[PDB]
């Protein structure tokens, strides 16, 4: 193992001997992780990454369908946990019973406003972010019913609400602003194929007008580079076919820098912490990168793997991230939820597979039965849900109006 | 009113002045789904929120209630919202609600709505006297606070309170100079005050980060900086960069003074210059070397600037 080894304990962090807030941290964080790693060693075993798929599956398929009140801080997110659930499921490769499915469907209907989108829960204003989950988690199932479920029309409309003249969107009617919603707002859209001549006016110039000089991306023009508002972002001109809008050169030194040395994972932010969740939102700035660099012809581009460690990354996840009662974490120490163990386990993923065209260059760590079934780097669901998605409501007209 | 926390607070249901009104209890559907078991409590307040809210009774004793509800569930943007809306229908005193908002902030300064409400207010009165105060306060708990710094650049903006930031920014660096955040804002600042074209500033800029880099070389924000500052016209243009950075090889060196170089080199062919043929091999060099032993981590990336750097 690449992590294991001896000369990879030199990638330890070099203090310069002028220690801050910033290297006490660090460094802490790395003899926790340094534990893990010789676990092995201490314990004279041989060291064996398995991802412990059933207990993961146990724990996912309760929480689909109650949750502790120590969830009382997420009832404004329902969608949300069914998306995570619901496609850790889908990545385990696990089952989603056509009546499971469908409650879930019941559901995210009575989430649905009237005005469009859909809300935290039953009764709640309509938001992007439960919008987004709420869509990918009926695509995620994707059937008649689920699609259905989805008021075309009406997305249009809420879309429109949020609208702004710079080219940004509001999260929700009165609600803030940043490079979510433009993701958001894409994702949605694009896949339920609503998106009319003039809906993203501008949008790609604003979301241009957030990457830094860091070479990433920040929540809102001026803002510091960050991991999760530079997928958003990405993804978002992507979707919007519009990549270049960016200095995709220097967006791919900055992201590249963000996987940990010593560590494997990634980073959200320079001089940050390792964090599970970054193993998707910034690793999967690479295949995305992929694309938009191969899209200009770029013949220096590998047939066989990410511009990031897969290994490392998979190492890190498997070793580091793994909750024994089932569900991923931040960090070791870190509790378990949803959403680390539906970032970690897509992290997972997309270190697991590649592609390029017509390569598949796969790199699986640990037990075989580790890998996981593919994920769209753009949408973050089963390649084969998005494009059965966006098919079935390409055969449905753009409201027009 | 009554504390979420008094051992004498208490149930809404239980409560004389709030026996008018029906308590609404949440619809989840005949087969419910990631359902929170919610605590009598929590289920209390709640019930009845649904109620003054359905009713839209916006009235005095609903506006204490959104307080427990968003106690109970800061992130609850929906009660958030109809709060606002008691604010601006009963017309209460927003600066008395200034300070609310502050408390809760210290409270849960990674929360989305609470940010977003100040801002609202601030708005409202046009009043931002209060807030590079606040800001540094939780900035002071943790330098790094997302929302902080993105609240802090809205009002600088906004109100045009450019004049004592950088001397703040020059604090922070003082204190941890690896804080990313810091930098960053050090950029926002000047380039929208002064800007980097300014010889004099671009060169004290510089020299001062060279200073940082020599004196914690492995900091890499310091680098980024350096190279964002100066890429934006190229670093070829900047002929005795690459040899300070040189004597750093063996002084001051790390795999970023490498990178660096890999850098300059690369502008140094973008322009087209004579040795260029060295100067492509040196760079390839080096791309091996990080790429082989220096920075494998990103060894993907590092043989991939080899091989671009075979193209152009
Ligand atoms: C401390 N830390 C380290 N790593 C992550 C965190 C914090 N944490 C995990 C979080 C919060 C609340 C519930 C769960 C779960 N399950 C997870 C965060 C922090 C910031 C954001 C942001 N933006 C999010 C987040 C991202 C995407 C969808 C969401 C939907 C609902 C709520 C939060 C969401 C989560
Ligand atoms: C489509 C989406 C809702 C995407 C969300 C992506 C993110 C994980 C965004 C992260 C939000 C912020 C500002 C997080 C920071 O507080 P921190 O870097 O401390 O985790
Ligand atoms: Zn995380």
């Amino acid at each position: 193992l690449y992590s294991l080894r001896p000369e990879h304990a030199r990638e330890r962090l070099q203090d310069d001997s002028v220690e801050t807030v910033t290297s006490i941290e660090q460094a802490k964080v790395e003899e926790k992780i340094q534990e893990v790693f010789s676990s092995y060693k201490f314990n004279h075993l041989v060291p064996r990454l398995v991802l412990q798929r059933e207990k993961h599956f146990h724990y996912l398929k309760r929480g689909l369908r109650q949750l502790t009140d120590a969830y009382e801080c997420l009832d404004a997110s329902r969608p949300w946990l069914c998306y995570w659930i619901l496609h850790s499921l889908e990545l385990l490769d696990e089952p989603i019973p056509q009546i499971v499915a469908t409650d879930v469907c019941q559901f995210l209907e009575l989430c649905q406003s009237p005005d469009g989108g859909f809300g935290g829960g039953p009764g709640q204003y309509p938001h992007l972010a439960p919008t987004y989950a709420a869509v990918n988690a009926l695509c995620i199932i994707g059937t008649e019913e689920a699609y259905n479920v989805i008021n075309r029309e009406k997305l249009l409309q809420y879309l429109y609400s949020l609208k702004q003249p710079d080219g940004s969107f509001l999260m929700h009617v009165g609600g803030e602003v940043d490079v979510r919603s433009a993701y958001c707002a894409a994702s949605v859209a694009s896949l339920t194929n609503i998106i009319t001549p003039d809906l993203f006016e501008g949008t790609a110039e604003w979301i241009a007008r957030c990457q830094n000089w860091e070479g990433g991306i920040g929540g809102v023009p001026g803002m510091e580079a960050h991991g999760g508002y530079t997928f958003c972002g990405l993804a978002a001109l992507v979707i919007l076919k519009k990549e270049r809008s960016l200095n995709l050169k220097s967006l791919l030194q900055w992201v590249t820098s963000r996987q940990m040395r010593f560590e494997g994972g990634f980073q959200g932010r320079c001089n940050k912490l390792v964090d599970g969740c970054y193993s998707f939102w910034q690793a999967g700035l690479l295949p995305l990168l992929h694309r938009a660099l191969h899209a200009q012809g770029d013949p220096a581009l590998s047939m066989s793997h990410w511009m990031f460690h897969q290994q490392a990354l998979q190492e890190y996840i498997l070793m580091c991230c793994q909750c024994p009662a089932g569900g991923l974490l931040d960090k070791p120490g870190k509790s378990r939820d949803f959403y680390h163990t539906c970032y970690c386990l897509s992290g997972l993923s997309i270190a697991q597979h590649f592609g390029s065209g017509a390569m598949l260059h796969d790199v699986v760590m640990g037990v075989p039965e580790n890998v996981l079934q593919p994920t769209h780097p753009v949408y973050n669901i089963g390649p084969d849900k998005v494009i059965q998605a966006t098919t079935h409501f390409l055969q449905k007209p753009v409201p027009g109006f | 009113f009554l504390s979420l926390d008094s051992p004498t607070y208490v149930l809404y249901r239980d409560r004389a002045e709030w026996a008018d009104i029906d308590p609404v209890p949440q619809n989840d559907g005949p087969s419910p789904v990631v359902q929170i078991i919610y605590s009598e409590k929590f289920r209390d307040v709640y019930d009845y929120f649904r109620a003054v809210l359905q009713r839209d009774e916006r009235s005095e004793r609903a506006f204490k209630l959104t307080r427990d509800a968003i106690e109970l569930n800061a992130a609850n943007y929906t009660v958030w919202h109809f709060r606002r809306v008691l604010l601006r229908s009963l017309q209460k005193d927003l600066q008395e609600e200034m300070n609310y908002i502050t408390a809760i902030i210290e409270e849960q300064p990674k929360n989305y709505q609470v940010w977003h409400h100040r801002r609202v207010l601030v708005e409202w009165l046009k009043d931002p006297s209060q807030e590079l105060e606040f800001i540094a306060d939780i900035l002071n708990q943790d330098a790094k606070n997302y929302h902080a710094w993105q609240h802090r650049q809205w009002v600088i903006q906004e109100f045009r309170l450019w004049d004592n930031e950088l001397q703040y920014v020059d604090q922070l660096l003082k204190e941890d100079v690896r804080n990313n955040s810091v930098w960053n804002q050090r950029h926002f600042v000047i380039s929208n005050t002064t800007g980097y074209s300014d010889r004099a500033v671009l060169e004290r800029e510089v020299q001062y980060t060279l200073e940082m880099i020599k004196l914690v070389p492995h900091n890499e924000s310091a680098w980024n900086y350096l190279k964002g500052i100066l890429q934006d016209r190229g670093l070829s243009r900047y002929p005795n960069l690459l040899n300070q950075l040189l004597d750093l090889q063996p002084s001051h060196s790390s795999p970023y003074l490498i990178a660096f170089l890999v850098d300059i080199y690369e502008d140094m062919l973008e322009n087209q210059c004579d040795n260029k043929e060295d100067i492509l091999n040196k760079a390839l060099e080096l791309c091996e070397i990080l790429a082989k032993e220096k920075d494998t981590i990103r060894k993907e990336y590092w043989r991939y600037i080899g091989r671009s750097l075979q193209s152009k």
